[PDB]
């Protein structure tokens, strides 16, 4: 970028120019998997948690 | 005119001056100056010199 306002800053005015970064992304979990003729919950994740005593 | 300028983001130092150039405009105007020179057609005829010619 060399003539845009960004964040305020008139670019071509102040002879600055900038670098405008991005990518696009998602994300899915496939976590209640088939378990027979009734359907099931479940998660591909489990988590362990620190001590929390004192 | 130019300018000297600093660098910064957001200071009014910063900033690349706007300027004009301008014209202007100068007229001929046609003016009219004449004369007429009546002379009697005897006084014509009896002169030694051409005083149509003078």
């Amino acid at each position: 970028l060399d003539q845009a306002t960004v964040g305020g800053i008139n670019l071509a005015e102040r002879d600055m120019v900038a670098l405008r970064f991005c990518g696009r992304f998602a994300y899915a979990l496939g976590d209640n998997i088939a378990q027979g003729r009734v359907a099931a919950e479940n998660s591909p994740v489990a988590v362990i948690t620190p001590y929390a005593g004192s | 005119h130019a300018k000297w300028v600093g660098e910064s983001a957001t200071a009014p130092e910063g900033v690349k001056p706007t300027a004009k150039a301008t014209w202007a405009n100068k007229t001929l105007v046609a003016e009219e100056l004449a004369v007429i020179l009546p002379i009697h057609e005897n006084v014509l005829a009896d002169a030694t010199e051409d005083l149509l010619a003078e």
